[PDB]
């Protein structure tokens, strides 16, 4: 006999949805029945997602590949509570439920691609991984010719896991304690791998390999290739001795930049900051000679200074911080700023100014 | 539009 | 002195949002202060939206035009409860609130375009207008060379208001009692006018003019040009004597078509219906030789028949009906079907079959 | 793909 199983819709649905997230067989899921378990695997040849579903009902071992989006859409479209029977009939997979029948094309399991050497392993809460990624994801490059910038650095150091992302105009770094003594390792996860890892974080075990990373979450296993290349060292990017410290409420500062942005140049998005004793003035103008001005009370006792920024990059940081008060650490008008939560040093943001 | 001091590319 | 007013944010915000929904002055709102009222007008040269806002605070009469999306975004971006002061300064409009300042370019009010002869007038509940439009909107044509099909017929007859829409492959008609004796009139409202009217329906007074239609809703007035052309007569499209009547539960029928659709041709979307005594079989197949089959219990006592349909057009009807049971009224395999709520004749849908 | 009997255009 060939592969056969019967499974409740609600046992199949979420696993199918997650693995279903080019070439014909790469649009298929590998389905394998073995030892009381249905395994479902999806891949794009660089990363892979595997789900395991316990089989409560009688089944027969075997394997096939079947179109992933069609099979998911069929199962989702069946009524709540439906039992779904699957068997193989020649070159098709027959799906039956109630008086519904679906015959899907298959390709042989033996033709489905398969990937491994592990080097560091640790466990951490899903919320911690999510914080690390959300703190830095927005600063990754998009289609930069420097391929290693299109992803995210994951680094272990001491008892901490760290993420770094940069596109050359801004950088984000976030570190969190893991409570385990870790070897030093730093790998680049491609953008699409970062996105897939986030989709799973609904503890987590991570294995970092030579050329791949693997995440175990519940009954799922995700694997991604790593990016070659030398990622920038964030320690060299942080401003060395930023002597001028401004503190402001995060909501009020963000709201002010967001209003000023309305009258900034649509292409270049430049705003001007004038810092003076306990005061920040933000101005914007555009080619139509329209002008915005915002004045805010802040905590600041340094020299007066004027510095320009792409307001989108500033708003991106303030939206990622989600805190009560922010600290901006300045040096001069042609040097980057460091921005951080006034109450936490777990994340830091570096933004290059524009020339005025 | 200066860049951060990334090596290479700034 | 020139135009000047001060107004609470929350008195301005929703009116600004609605009127803000090419050429430079057509991206501006006309603002007019007169007799304790601020009027705001937007237009695209074919339709126009006017809002009136009562002015509680001192003001000075006048008028200007100002960029609509910028002014809206500024007001929305100000803090809850903000008071917004507006005055004119040379060729700019100065907006002040707190320590925020915005200077927007203006164009003269005298350059803003302005439209009228009324022929029928009636009032009806906003929910009734919304039902009429939602019942038929999905059957309007999109960019058909027959320009009159890209909109919606509004017809008064007896005590009823009726909408009709068709794209040549399907037709929708809906009629509702208005409780007033109306003259017979039928006008074509362009697609974009139908969309704008729906945005306002959050009683309604309607005036149908020679070449325009006007809707009064609260403190808003919307006007649209009408479309020239001879709209099809729906009475000639309805099947003459559809002798074969099928009744089925709307949810079960829709769910079955939605599953079968998964394995239909992506371009042509054809499904096959086989009608037999108290039974409906739906089948779909695609170029990959995949196949779906659904069998449903229905109420039917006619001759057996097989008929093909674009499943998207059938699903569009079933989703618009939102009822318990549906009646399909059939004649033969090459003639249109009529579909209606088994419990209501207020709306009817006509769908042309595909050849098998 | 027959049309409804619209005059003109079917
Ligand atoms: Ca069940
Ligand atoms: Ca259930
Ligand atoms: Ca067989
Ligand atoms: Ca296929
Ligand atoms: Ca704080
Ligand atoms: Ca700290
Ligand atoms: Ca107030
Ligand atoms: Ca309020
Ligand atoms: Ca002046
Ligand atoms: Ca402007
Ligand atoms: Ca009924
Ligand atoms: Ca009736
Ligand atoms: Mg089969
Ligand atoms: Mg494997
Ligand atoms: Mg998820
Ligand atoms: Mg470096
Ligand atoms: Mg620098
Ligand atoms: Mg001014
Ligand atoms: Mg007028
Ligand atoms: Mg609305
Ligand atoms: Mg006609
Ligand atoms: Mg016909
Ligand atoms: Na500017
Ligand atoms: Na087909």
């Amino acid at each position: 006999g060939r592969m056969k199983f019967t499974v409740e819709r609600e046992h199949l649905l979420k696993p199918l949805q997650q693995v279903s997230g080019t070439l014909p067989i790469l649009g298929n899921l590998l389905l394998q029945v073995a030892d009381g378990t249905l395994s479902l695997t999806g891949t794009d040849l660089e990363m892979e997602m595997v789900a395991r579903v316990a089989l409560v009902q009688p089944h027969e071992p075997g394997a096939t590949t079947v179109p992933a989006r069609k099979f998911f859409d069929i199962c989702r479209g069946l009524p709540e509570g439906a039992e779904i029977a699957v068997q193989l009939e020649g070159e098709r997979m027959l799906v039956r439920s109630g008086r519904s029948r679906f015959s899907l094309s298959t390709l042989p399991a033996a033709d489905f691609p398969n990937l491994w050497q592990s080097e560091v392993e640790f466990t951490l809460p899903q919320a911690t991984m999510k914080r690390l990624i959300e703190a830095t994801q927005f600063s990754m490059a998009h289609q930069d010719v420097r391929y290693y910038l299109n992803g995210m650095l994951f680094e272990t150091e001491g008892e901490e896991l760290r993420t770094v992302a940069t596109d050359g105009h801004r950088l984000a770094v976030c570190s969190m304690p893991i409570g385990q003594s870790l070897p030093s390792h730093s790998v680049i996860v491609p953008r699409k791998g970062v996105i897939e890892l986030m989709r799973m974080l609904d503890p987590l075990r991570v294995q970092i390999g030579s050329n791949n990373i693997r995440a175990h979450v519940g009954d799922f296993i995700f694997t991604s290739k790593l990016v070659d290349g030398r990622f920038p060292d964030y320690r060299r990017v942080l401003p060395k001795n930023p002597d001028k410290h401004l503190e402001a409420g995060c909501d009020l500062l963000k709201q002010a930049f967001a209003r000023a942005a309305i009258l900034s140049n649509e292409k270049f998005r430049g705003v001007r900051l004038y810092v003076s004793e306990n005061q920040l003035k933000i101005t914007a103008n555009n080619p139509e000679q329209e002008e915005a001005e915002e004045i805010l009370d802040v905590t600041y006792s340094g020299a007066e200074m004027e510095i320009g920024f792409n307001v989108s990059y500033v708003l991106d940081v303030l939206n990622a911080l989600k805190c009560e008060n922010v600290r901006m650490m300045l040096t001069d008008s042609v040097s980057s700023v460091q921005i951080e939560d006034a109450a936490s040093q777990s994340a830091a943001y570096v933004v290059m100014p524009m020339r005025l | 539009v200066p860049t951060l001091p990334l090596v290479p590319x700034g």
